[PDB]
């Protein structure tokens, strides 16, 4: 259903408001944002229990990813249309899920440039676009960020300059305490990442977010036995500081937190052919429900 | 259309002039684009 094309924003934000027509009792969409451009970025809570840890997912906050929302969109769908099977991350978990976070990127990559990553803010002539991942306020503009306005790597003019990370900040922070587990879907590399980006030292509760980590791989290596490298983002992949996860995990305190790059497919690696959504996501949500058990199964 | 994706690097000088895979992966050891 969700998994036989990408969607356009459109289409996803009407896709969360039928579910909420649908399953009223136990989903509520609520509208987190508003874009540079003017689009609502829109999440979903799944499950609101009073006292129940909470799993924060977001994805596509780089344009050209697009897997990484039809993961997210699997991920709504199987625990919102098909919460039967999935009760055992549906009984002590809430889940907020946002599909999008930058949807004028994303749409300017359907419609213009499919390789675009930034967001689409002007930053004072001859560029557009803003690096969402490293426009959080923590080691802001660090290793791994740009000064330059026309790199892909922007920092933005200030920590927190677009409305789409502002967004993911407020949601984040209205969760503070509860948020037990922040996960970022990225696109790609087969990889489960955690903090730190902005050093190769690592954090004093790394095993704990390591742990999860191990069993997100575990289980999809069980599974379709695909492999995920798992290790801080710095040593694995490389230094990114200013993102989404370092700034959840250190101002947000959420425990685990954890950046993960969905398979890769295509030319181009970031554009797997429609026909190959259904088997990325349905693997890539093995590992995301394992991790989700993981945090459940803490308490 | 980017001959400098999966060339071997130890360091992201290493990737200069690539424009798409600016990046170097630390595990893969190569060239890659921003994720
Ligand atoms: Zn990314």
């Amino acid at each position: 259903d969700v998994s036989t094309s990408y969607l356009r924003h459109n289409e996803i934000n009407e896709y969360l408001q039928t579910l909420s027509q649908k399953y009223p009792s136990l989903v509520s969409v609520e509208e987190a944002g508003t874009s540079y451009e003017g689009r609502s970025i829109k999440t979903i809570t799944i499950n609101k229990k009073p006292g129940n840890a909470v799993v924060f997912l977001d994805a596509g906050i780089h344009a050209r990813e697009w897997i990484a929302p039809a993961t997210a969109l699997y991920a709504i769908e199987q625990l919102v249309e098909h919460s039967s099977e999935n009760q055992e991350v549906l009984s002590n978990l809430t889940w907020v899920i946002m599909p999008v976070v930058n949807p004028d990127g994303y749409e300017f990559s359907h419609e213009t440039d499919r390789f675009w990553r930034k967001t689409r803010k002007p930053t004072g002539k001859s560029c557009k676009g803003t690096d969402g991942n490293r426009n959080f306020d923590y080691h802001w503009g660090e290793v791994g960020a740009s000064t330059q306005a026309c790199a892909d790597t922007f920092r933005g003019e200030t920590a927190f300059s677009e409305p789409e990370t502002r967004a993911v900040r407020d949601a984040v922070m209205k969760l503070k305490g509860s948020c037990k587990f922040y996960l970022s879907l990225h696109s790609y590399g087969n990889y489960i990442l955690y903090p730190w980006g902005w050093t190769s030292k690592l954090p004093e509760t790394w095993e704990a977010i390591d742990e999860v980590a191990q069993a997100g791989a575990e289980a999809i290596k069980q599974s379709t036995g695909s492999r995920y490298t798992v290790g801080s983002s710095t040593n694995v992949l490389y230094a990114a500081a200013g993102g989404s996860d370092d700034w959840a995990f250190a101002v947000a305190e959420v425990p685990i937190s954890i950046t993960m790059e969905l398979p890769g497919g295509g030319n181009g690696g970031f554009n797997p052919p429609p026909s190959s959504i259904e088997k990325i996501v349905n693997e890539s949500w093995v590992g995301i429900k394992a991790m989700a058990l993981k945090v459940a199964q803490m308490f | 259309a980017d001959p400098i994706c999966n060339k071997p690097c130890k360091t992201h000088d290493d990737c200069s002039g690539a424009w798409f895979c600016q990046a170097c992966w630390n595990s893969a050891r190569t060239c890659g684009p921003y994720v």
